[PDB]
């Protein structure tokens, strides 16, 4: 079962802050979590170019 | 030779464990932890799968007598109707009207891919956890495999090790979980007894042996229309397919310590929490004695640049008079700064380079050669402006040293401001001793 592979997101790290630019070709999913005790999960579908901090 | 130690449960972090028994040269142990794996207990309450509504062909008979019979299959809707005038391609059959029978029945059964496309429920409890540990010392470097339970041996070789129990079991799992094709969820389920008609688990069958397929899917029958032959049954959609469709919020993204879950025995791997105690015993003949290469004499340390906090920026120079050159051991007593070099070769010159790292700008790490020990201090002021993608290799403790070099003026100004009021107290005391008379 083959599955696509999106392009590498454009990361431009700040200080104590992470900025990323996303260039989707199709609606995909981006999630992140923290290794600390409180995970603070997140999920949100992406269909167009967008910046996330 | 029994000795105890503690290891932070951080994967990929080399650990230095020093043994300093008298009568022999002191020795150092390299500790590695590779991919811990916590495995819980499973109970397998029941199973959930799709349901097929099996309906036989309707029964027609033109006499008017009804035959209502009851069987033991689940959720029958036993009903027969009269006043039916069925139609087919050849127009219609028979002649009689107002006196006819129409028997319609249906029931439910488990799915065809029940063997493969099922979903499993499980109950969690106190969980054991296994760890893979690599041990190294002088000309010996091997991996191990221990259950790191309350008490269990390793026997890597000449020496023997026993890993102590975990302080607390902060398992990501809890009570009841669901397993379905390589992912789990912390989502509770209704009990095996009764279930809601449609939400989830509308089929609450037990083990896959297909016995007593309890169903609460609420079949309903209705009168067929006067046009032609029918079998009108109303049914809510399968909750299993709807639950798959909604899915969302996989537990693999909710691990409170980034603990990746693999489903084949259902375990959680590669996550840091707590610390692991250990005890050991070592044979006498596993190292050298004091008579071999004693070359410490005096000692002093210097630092050139100490850009810190990323991997290793603490280049340090140690010079000392030397006897016949040979091997030796070196470490640090404190944990404010940590080194990477294991037992290192010593040349006759005595100039030795060391790599260490720390967090605070004023480290007070006390270095220790296999016979000597001298205090080492540095002004590791300069940080670096990056966000590293690799792992940290030092303790998180950041604290300026009590002596220090930049915070000294705070100490002296506080002492002086205290001295003002102390001398004022002294002069008041002498005055009141004069006036008490
Ligand atoms: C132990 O041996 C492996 C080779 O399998 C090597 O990569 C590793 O660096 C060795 N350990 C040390 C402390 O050198």
């Amino acid at each position: 079962c083959r599955v696509p592979l999106a392009r590498a997101p454009g990361v431009t790290y700040g200080k104590r802050e992470l900025t990323v630019k996303l260039h989707p070709d199709h609606p995909t999913l981006l999630t992140y979590r923290s290794l600390g005790a409180d995970p603070r999960p997140y999920e949100e579908w992406i269909d167009r170019y967008v910046e996330r901090t | 030779y029994e000795h105890t130690a503690t290891i932070p449960n951080v994967v990929g972090f080399p650990y230095k464990a020093h043994i300093e028994r008298n009568g022999f040269s002191p020795m150092t142990l390299q500790l590695e932890v590779l991919g811990t794996s916590l495995e819980p207990t499973l109970n397998l309450e029941y199973i959930t799968c799709e349901y097929k509504t099996v309906v036989p062909s309707p029964y027609i008979k033109c006499c008017g007598t009804s035959e209502c019979r009851s069987m033991e299959r689940p959720d029958y809707q036993c009903q027969v109707y009269t006043g039916v005038y069925p139609f087919m391609w050849g127009g219609a059959y028979c002649f009689c009207d107002t006196e006819n029978t129409q028997l319609s029945e249906a029931y439910v059964d488990r799915s065809d891919v029940c063997k493969h496309d099922h979903a499993a429920a499980y109950k969690a409890h106190t969980a054991a956890m296994k760890a893979t540990i690599r041990i190294s010392y002088g000309n010996l470097n091997q991996t191990t495999t221990a259950f790191v339970n309350g008490e269990h041996t390793v026997t890597v070789g000449g020496s023997r090790f026993t890993f102590g129990p975990i302080s607390t079991a902060w398992t990501p799992f809890d009570n009841k979980i669901v397993v379905y094709k390589n992912d789990v969820y912390n989502l509770d389920f209704p009990p095996y007894g009764s279930g809601q008609p449609g939400r989830f688990g509308d089929i609450q069958s037990r083990t896959v042996e297909s016995k007593d397929l309890y169903a609460n899917t609420a079949l309903k029958l209705s009168r067929p229309s006067s046009g032609t032959v029918h079998v009108p049954y109303t049914q809510t959609p399968s909750g299993f397919k709807y639950w798959i469709k909604e899915r969302g919020t996989s537990l693999n993204d909710k691990a409170p310590f980034g603990c990746v879950i693999k489903t084949n025995p259902v375990r959680a791997e590669n996550c840091a929490v707590g610390n692991i105690p250990v005890s050991m015993d070592i044979p006498d003949s596993a190292f050298t004695r004091v008579i071999d290469a004693p070359a410490v004499t005096n000692l002093e340390c210097q630092v050139a640049v100490c850009t810190h906090s990323s991997d290793f920026g603490g280049i340090a120079t140690l010079t000392f008079k030397t006897d016949k050159p040979g091997k030796c051991a070196v470490h640090s007593h404190s944990n404010v700064a940590t080194i990477q070099e294991a037992a290192v070769d010593i040349k006759t010159d005595g100039k030795i380079t060391l790599h260490f790292s720390t967090a605070s700008a004023s480290p007070a790490f006390k270095v220790s050669v296999c016979s000597a020990k001298t205090t080492c201090m540095a002004a590791c002021e300069p940080p670096k402006d990056h966000i590293v993608p690799y792992g940290a290799s030092h303790n998180n403790q950041v604290f300026p040293d009590m002596s220090g070099t930049a915070m000294t003026w705070v100490q002296r100004v506080a002492g002086g401001f205290g001295g003002l009021t102390l001398a004022a107290v002294a002069v008041l005391i002498l005055v009141t001793c004069v006036t008490m008379r």
